[PDB]
């Protein structure tokens, strides 16, 4: 009859055919912009841990302190004294808490220690004779004492003098050493005479290779935490063989030893993203994501081992054949 | 499919075959009976595997780079910094964008292939006792129960024992 | 073509079929005739109008972004602007070169595909009653009017109905 | 009781050739052009809003040069600087002008507000022979130029705060005379000072006398510098001399505006595309005009031509 | 490749066969014998050849750039410098990969069609004079002498002279 | 027998060679062609292009006219070589932005030189150095006038220079900076220097800066070099009350294709049309792993050192032997 399961007796029908799957998945390629597959596989990171994992890279969080303010050494910075990291991270709600100060190429130095990885420091000898050495405000708390940063040396008169200063300080080492000083800028007439002796200040730092001059600016500017002075910082890298040199005849905020820099693969990036214990080679700084597919679409500013920043949130890649369904009513 | 027989001359996929992506269904003197071909399935997953394994897991380490979010508005260098990345991102975003393309529409068309070629085999082996009835099913003009059709899956199906008997059942 | 179809085992394209991309041509017991199959012409120029789209008006919206002439000379950094630039046009050109590189041999794979496919489609309908000439034709050995060769065309063949008489004018002689 | 059933492909009276991966030269049915390599030959205007400079740079137009008053709060998509183009003020350069030029130029936009700046003790809005305002002498119109009041011009500490949202750009500056016995005249102070100032940031000029080429009957200059204002933040402004006082702000926007130099002649059409030499269609995804595009605009490649097959390979008998 | 001859429905290669890429061997009434098929050999060498135009001296000429390596730290516009460079080398290995990785393929498979394209148009020679052994290989069905094989390679081979002969041969 | 078996089939070779594909790591082919560049001849090939070695100068150094420079005094170049064996033997300087003026004058590739007649009443010229000693005379960097003051004065200098030409002037001029006030007022009188080089389009003011520093060929002095460009019809001017190191004229400036490399690789007759700092490389393939660094028709600096492209089919060898 007409349910019989079998073939004729003399004959019988083999079909070759396919498999197909009743949810199949939509891929783009060369002809069609959507077209139905077996499965597919996403090749675009689109999400993220939530958080910065540490265990791989060396994450330093900096809290209420900048990269730049925990080098000069703001004193509620003081607890990255002698530190290094892979990655260092600043926050939004990091402030400075010392003498209001301005960088001239902020964003260069802030690289170039930031790449070296270290802030490992080490004091130096240098002879002020004829001043008077660790000026303080109280715009710089530490403790209930006015004081500065900790890595510089406010030097002012001793007396009725203020001698022309006439320092070096050579580099018998096998690396360069990174030095960083200033110069004060006072509110006032009066107030320059008074702490410098002269009229209007001076500072040359040079070696063998280069020179900087830099002039004081009397004039008041906006109130910061009391003071309407300001100081300006400025660096220098002195080379092995080579060696430092300042003169001044006032205004000169000193440096008191030099920082190591290394050639480094550390870096720095700004985050409020919680750091936790986990595993992971790529930080964003929405947090960590993983680095199994090629791109990602998280964020443009990355470190570390991480898929490449396109603007797709998704690119899927067929992983099976084209799906055609039996059922064309479910 | 550039052959036509995934979504062309087979007219539809089979969704009861879970133990394989290619494979035969039958009928003969003792019912009907599915099985998966391995060889034509292996083939298919191995070369899509090749595709994940240059695809997959494989990044490069970078460490300091350039800023990319600003505070300020500085003008002409801030701009170069921006450009810079936008015209990256922009590349890399046309690479992953082609890339896919042409994987995809190459990863349809080896599937295509692999089924073509399977009927191609099967073809072959049958030669004088079997004729094409069309959407990828051959009418065998011989008794063939499930030993029969399984000699045929194993590439053991010597024609010349039914050709004889075939022929006398195609002409007569 | 990779099939070998078009400029192939088919010697050369037919200029006077005007309404369609590939089709047939017959002689039988009431003339000669001519037709389009609209289905294998319909398939080549979806993909190719998809190609077209994902290619056409995909352009790029950009505003305000680096100098690029100059009038004085400025040493380091206008360097810089011209290096990233001259970098990024040659890259681009690169993309563009290959592409159509890229989609015009596979334009030709898929238009030769498609010739291919409608011959192996017709041949399974002819079954045992018909054999390939070769130059792209078939003889087909019994009596098949423009019925006969529209249910062809159609894809409604029905062989069992002609395949004794076939068989017969296949083995004489 | 035979019949003959032949298959075919169409084939086309005379094709085109296109590159293939394998071939050079290949002939097919049809190809299309992917390089826009013409242009309308001129500028439309009915897409975006473009503004003719004319005879005024952006930045003359921005610091008030008497023949550019036009401009006063004018905005744009795209300013259009010719070549023509010429300053008629007092003589003035800018350190890093490029930059300024660029900032002003994204921000789209010249809304300027005045602000009472209480300048005491000194004579406001100086003028000059070679900035004339009708048959007057004048001065750039967002720039006051103050010299000393009777006999003396104080060290002025004046200041404003920004309590808006939006960042404010100040435009201000520093003369330079041509004599000590100029510096002494207009400024009383033998040496002149401007140390603009936020609680982040500082400048300060000193200015520098003695006199340079003659301009428009005049051998001392202008320096025009910028300071940008944050909301919370506030500006000071201290001088004992030589200061070139703002007026108010300029209105910062992040806006998709820009700059650009041409000659082409702009006219009523439609094109999402802008470059020098003109606007340009969009159709194709690739140009060969001009690397320099503001819009919609192709991208800019080094080929003039790519032909990308429409068809099948032509065959003709 | 994609067709599934070379590698594929035929077992190997010659490497006898040096006169040629693809050809014919065959035994019949004369003996043995081997010969290279031109036509098809020559339309595989013209495709590879065409990309060797593609990419060999295609080379830019380049003049003042930017620098490439340093002495000093600098920071911000020398990691600018650094990146853009940096930038450039990657999107440029990643092109070389993929077109060698596109090509090589391409390569493969457009070979592998050459192959097929010869046994197709065989095939289509032969007629019903002959069968498809499998292996790449027909069995013709009548006496087929050194000048017989030749038209054949010669693709005048005319069926009608031994059709009679060869259908008696296969039906009996 | 009155049958016949045909047999078709593919060439093949003992050993082919691997390659890389979409869907294969590795799969053998007959043949295949290398895509990048590995090696280099050794030498800089100086047939194609015009190389000239610096040998113990710097492009700088050569401009200003250092003694031991004097060589290269009207020299052209399309690629200047520097050598990391060279040194300045002059008096001590530096310059704000040396990068940008040694990549200006590269570009250039000449340092042609058109000296003018300025003249400079009520200042004695001509100055010298021990630390740059021209055979044994106290001498000075060529291109540069050291102005000092004139027995019993130093009166303020107002010196132009009008551009007649159709193309730019390149002028370099400098300041000097003493080692004490003693000096500083030794030499210009006044206690307080300053230079400003002003044109009708631009201008720029140096302040000295008086101080010591680390003894360079016993000179605790420095010299910080400047330029400006001036276009036709603008006008140079330079005023100065002090410390003024004058330009004794301007260097023409061509737009051209030339450049300037780092290497300290032999410089060599051969047929070459692409240098690195390694040393020239032949063009042929489309890729190269020598050097990022690269001057002439050069292939492309990719990261990976070998690319094999498939010349022929899968390789697939007979097995029975
Ligand atoms: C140049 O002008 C400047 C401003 O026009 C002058 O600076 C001003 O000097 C006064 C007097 O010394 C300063 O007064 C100080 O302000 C702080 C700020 O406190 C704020 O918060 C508390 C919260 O309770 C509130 O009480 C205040 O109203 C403020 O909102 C006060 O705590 C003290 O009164 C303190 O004395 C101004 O801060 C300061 N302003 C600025 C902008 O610098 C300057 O003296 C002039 N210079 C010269 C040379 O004449
Ligand atoms: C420092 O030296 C400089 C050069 O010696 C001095 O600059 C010159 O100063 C005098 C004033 O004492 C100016 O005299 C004026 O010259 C213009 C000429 O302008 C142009 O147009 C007219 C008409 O078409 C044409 O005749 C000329 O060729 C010019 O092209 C006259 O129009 C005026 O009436 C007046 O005579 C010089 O113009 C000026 N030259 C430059 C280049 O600056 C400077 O004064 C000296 N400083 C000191 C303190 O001594
Ligand atoms: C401010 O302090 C500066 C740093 O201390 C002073 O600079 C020093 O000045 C003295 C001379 O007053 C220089 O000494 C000379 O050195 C050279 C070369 O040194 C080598 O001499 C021989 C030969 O090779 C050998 O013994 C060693 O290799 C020496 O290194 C001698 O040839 C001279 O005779 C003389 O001794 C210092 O070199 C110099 N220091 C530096 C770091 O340059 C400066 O005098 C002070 N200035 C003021 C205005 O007060
Ligand atoms: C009139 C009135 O209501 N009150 C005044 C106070 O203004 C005055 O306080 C001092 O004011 C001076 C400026 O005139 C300084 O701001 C000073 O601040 C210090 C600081 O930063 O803490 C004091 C430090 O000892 C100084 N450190 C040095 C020299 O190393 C430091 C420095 O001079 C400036 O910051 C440089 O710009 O300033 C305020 O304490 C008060 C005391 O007067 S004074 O100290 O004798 O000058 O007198 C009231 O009448
Ligand atoms: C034959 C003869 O020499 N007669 C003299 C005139 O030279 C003298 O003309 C003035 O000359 C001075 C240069 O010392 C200026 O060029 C001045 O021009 C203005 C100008 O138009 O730019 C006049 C403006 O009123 C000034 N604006 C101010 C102070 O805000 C402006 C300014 O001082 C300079 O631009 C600053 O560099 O200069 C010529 O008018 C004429 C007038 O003498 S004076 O002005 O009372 O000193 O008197 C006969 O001496
Ligand atoms: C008293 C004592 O202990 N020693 C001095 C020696 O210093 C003096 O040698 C001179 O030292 C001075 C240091 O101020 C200079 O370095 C000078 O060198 C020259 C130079 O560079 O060759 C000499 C040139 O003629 C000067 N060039 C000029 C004026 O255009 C040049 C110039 O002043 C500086 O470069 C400016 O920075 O300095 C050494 O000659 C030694 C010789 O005596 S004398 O003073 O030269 O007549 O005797 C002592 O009294
Ligand atoms: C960051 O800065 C805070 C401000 O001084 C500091 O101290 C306190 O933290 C919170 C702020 O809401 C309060 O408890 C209180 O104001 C402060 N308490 C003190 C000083 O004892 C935070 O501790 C700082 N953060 C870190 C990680 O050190
Ligand atoms: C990585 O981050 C974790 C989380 O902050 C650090 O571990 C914490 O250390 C503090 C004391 O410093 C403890 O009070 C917490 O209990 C610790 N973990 C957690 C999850 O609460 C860890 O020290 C960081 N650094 C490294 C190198 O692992
Ligand atoms: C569009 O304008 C640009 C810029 O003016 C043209 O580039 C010039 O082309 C001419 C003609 O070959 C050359 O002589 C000049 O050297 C080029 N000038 C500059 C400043 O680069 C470009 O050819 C124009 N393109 C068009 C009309 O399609
Ligand atoms: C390329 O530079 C080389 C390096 O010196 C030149 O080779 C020698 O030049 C000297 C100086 O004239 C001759 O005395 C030698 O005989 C040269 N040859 C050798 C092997 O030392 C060479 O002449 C330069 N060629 C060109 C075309 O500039
Ligand atoms: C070409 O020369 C460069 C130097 O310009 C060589 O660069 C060095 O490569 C080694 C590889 O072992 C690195 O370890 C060094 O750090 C590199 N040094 C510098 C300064 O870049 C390079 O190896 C040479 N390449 C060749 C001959 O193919
Ligand atoms: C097709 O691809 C999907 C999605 O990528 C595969 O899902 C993964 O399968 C592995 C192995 O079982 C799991 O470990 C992963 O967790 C899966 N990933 C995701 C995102 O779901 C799936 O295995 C493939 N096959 C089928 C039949 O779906
Ligand atoms: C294929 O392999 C090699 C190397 O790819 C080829 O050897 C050369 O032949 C080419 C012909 O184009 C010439 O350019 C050179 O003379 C040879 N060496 C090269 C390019 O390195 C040869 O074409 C083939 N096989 C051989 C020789 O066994
Ligand atoms: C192939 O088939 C022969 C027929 O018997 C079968 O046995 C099992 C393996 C089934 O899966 C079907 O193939 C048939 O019903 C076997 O006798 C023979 O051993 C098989 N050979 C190989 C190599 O698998
Ligand atoms: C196709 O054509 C044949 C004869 O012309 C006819 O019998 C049949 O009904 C047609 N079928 C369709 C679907 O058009
Ligand atoms: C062929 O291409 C042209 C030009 O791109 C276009 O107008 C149309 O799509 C086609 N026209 C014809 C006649 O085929
Ligand atoms: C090819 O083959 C035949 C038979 O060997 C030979 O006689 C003839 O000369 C050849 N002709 C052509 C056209 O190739």
């Amino acid at each position: 009859p007409d349910q019989n399961p079998t073939s004729g007796n003399n004959t019988a029908t083999l079909c070759l055919g396919h498999h197909a799957v009743a949810n199949g998945t939509l891929v783009k390629t060369i002809t069609d912009d959507q077209i139905e597959v077996t499965n597919a596989t996403e090749l675009v990171q689109s999400i993220s841990i939530g958080k910065i994992c540490n265990n791989s890279y060396r994450v330093l969080d900096g809290r209420n302190c900048t990269l730049i303010d925990a080098m000069l050494g703001d004193p509620h910075c003081d607890d990255f004294q002698y530190e290094n990291w892979d990655l260092f991270i600043e926050r939004s709600s990091a402030f400075s808490n010392c003498y209001p100060y301005d960088i001239p190429d902020y964003a260069s130095l802030r690289s170039i220690v930031a790449s070296s990885g270290t802030l490992e420091f080490t004091a130096e000898g240098f002879t002020w004779t004829g001043v008077t050495q660790n000026g303080g405000s109280g715009a710089c708390k530490r403790g209930s004492a006015d004081s500065f940063f900790s890595r510089l040396n406010w030097l002012t008169k001793s007396g009725n003098s203020y001698p022309i200063l006439n320092v070096t300080m050579p580099n018998n080492k096998n690396f360069d050493k990174l030095y960083i000083w200033g110069i004060h800028h006072p509110s006032s007439n009066k107030e320059q005479t008074k702490l410098y002796i002269q009229e209007s200040g001076r500072v040359t730092v040079s070696t063998e290779r280069s020179q900087q001059t830099v002039i004081p600016n009397i004039g008041s500017r906006p109130w910061v935490r009391g003071q309407s002075g300001r100081i300006s910082i400025y660096w220098t890298i002195v080379k092995p063989g080579d060696i430092l040199m300042i003169n001044s005849n006032g205004n000169l905020v000193a440096p008191r030893g030099y920082f190591k820099l290394r050639t480094g693969k550390s870096s720095v990036m700004r985050s409020d993203a919680l750091i936790d214990t986990c595993v992971s080679e790529c930080i964003t700084p929405n947090g960590s994501i993983p680095n199994d597919k090629p791109f990602q679409n998280v964020n443009k500013i990355t470190y570390g081992k991480c898929p490449k920043y396109i603007r797709q949130n998704t690119l899927k890649l067929a992983t099976g054949m084209r799906n055609v369904p039996e059922k064309q009513i479910r | 499919g550039i052959f036509g027989a995934i979504a062309g001359f087979i007219e539809n996929g089979w969704e009861g075959m879970v133990d394989g992506w290619y494979g035969f269904r039958y009928q003969n003197s003792e019912g009907t009976g599915q099985a998966a071909d391995l060889k034509s399935t292996q083939a298919a997953i191995d070369q899509i595997n090749g595709k994940l394994n240059r695809v997959i897991e494989r990044t490069n380490e970078k460490f300091h780079q350039i800023e990319k979010e600003f505070s300020e508005v500085e003008g002409r260098i801030q701009d170069l910094e921006k450009y810079v990345e936008d015209t990256k991102i922009d590349l890399w975003s046309y690479n992953a964008e082609l890339l896919v393309a042409l994987e995809n529409q190459h990863t349809i068309d080896l599937t295509d292939a692999e089924m073509n070629k399977l009927f191609e085999k099967t073809r072959r082996q049958l030669r004088e006792n079997a004729e094409d009835m069309g959407g990828g099913c051959f009418k065998i003009y011989h008794k063939c129960d499930n030993a029969c059709i399984g000699s045929i899956r194993n590439g053991t199906y010597d024609h010349y024992i039914y050709r004889d008997e075939a022929l006398n059942n195609r002409f007569q």
